């Protein structure tokens, strides 16, 4: 429900 | 973009030996947030996926004994065996995991010396060596399937031509 | 136990376009991203596409922005990855593999590869004028060439085989 981005 | 050198592309070792590998980053891989090094070892043996070695520059997987030490910080990194074994026979990549586009470097090829095999063998047992003897095949018709794959992308523009007629 | 299966790899000309598959299980889908790592005959490993657990962000390198379009069905436990406009340089073993969004680690998990070839060489436009005998010896002669390059990998497969049998033959 709540997206996340990637972290590099 | 991020580079990553490996240095020596390739290396010829004998049972018992310690083996040095060097990945150097053109830029620092030093994540802004919690200063770890995201910087990761890969181990491949042929026909198979890499498999993650060590991450964070320094902290072992799970299963990977304590011959193996990533070390260094920033730019300059070195994968060190202190005493290498047959199944550490590979090729290792380092990647940069920090920042896009994920990059990698092009390899380390860990070499048995020729004719040494029975030394690098001399603790395997039957089982063992019937495994490892086992694995060759899949490796060996992965190869060939190769050879088919080529051969057929040469035939087609022959094959088109024909038919054109 | 976490596996990845690729598929929908194939031998292709340029130009044409693909879509791959990658059947997940073992770990909750939803909650990882994933990505796609390729393997070029060089054996050099290439970063491909990222996309979070949710599918809103998307990352590519340069090489197949605009080209390649990585998605997911949730619901399904599937990555995807399209590949339009498909060069001879694509030709690689694809490996589906996860994002570590918790760790933030690398990569642990990988499937066990699909490959794409897409074909060089392709164009025929100068063999329209041969003879049908002559592009017949030239079609033939590929046959020769391709059972000795196998009986060479066979020939490399033996002897790496020997030693393994020479120590299994001493117990």
């Amino acid at each position: 429900p709540y997206d996340v981005p990637d972290y590099a | 973009d991020i580079e990553l050198t490996q240095s020596p592309s390739s290396l010829t070792v004998t049972a018992g030996e310690k083996v040095t590998m060097s990945c150097k980053s053109s830029q620092s891989l030093l994540n802004s947030g919690n200063q770890k090094n995201y910087l990761t070892w890969y181990q491949q043996k042929p026909g198979q996926p890499p498999k993650l070695l060590i991450y964070w520059a320094s902290t072992r997987e799970s299963g990977v004994p304590d011959r193996f030490t990533g070390s260094g910080s920033g730019r300059d990194f070195t994968l060190t065996i202190s005493s290498v074994q047959a199944e550490d026979l590979a090729v290792y990549y380092c990647q940069n995991d920090n920042s896009h586009p994920l990059t990698f470097g092009a390899g380390t090829k860990l070499e048995l010396k020729a004719g040494s095999d029975y030394e690098f063998l001399k603790s395997w047992t039957v089982e063992d060596l019937q495994k490892r003897l086992l694995a060759l095949d899949p490796m060996m018709e992965q190869e060939i399937e190769e050879i088919r794959q080529k051969y057929q992308c040469k035939r087609q523009p022959i094959l088109d031509a024909i038919e054109a007629k | 136990e976490v596996k990845l299966v690729e598929s929908g790899g194939d031998l292709v000309k340029p130009g044409g376009s693909l879509k791959l598959s990658c059947a997940a299980s073992g770990f909750t889908f939803s909650s990882y991203g994933m990505s796609w790592v390729r393997q070029t005959p060089d054996k050099r490993l290439e970063w491909v596409a990222t996309i979070s657990r949710g599918g809103s962000y998307t990352y590519y390198p340069d090489s197949v922005k605009g080209r390649f379009t990585i998605s997911r069905d949730n619901a399904k436990n599937t990555l995807y990855l399209q590949m339009s406009s498909l060069k001879s340089e694509d030709t690689a073993m694809y490996y589906c593999a996860r994002r570590e969004t918790y760790d933030e680690k690398g990569f642990a998990y990988w499937g066990q590869g699909t490959t794409v070839t897409v074909c060089s060489g392709s164009d025929y436009e100068f063999l329209k004028s041969w003879t049908v005998e002559d592009l017949q010896k030239r079609l033939l002669a590929l046959d020769p060439m391709m059972e000795q390059e196998i009986e060479e990998i066979r020939q490399k497969y033996q002897s790496k085989r020997q030693p393994i049998l020479d120590a299994i033959e001493a117990k």
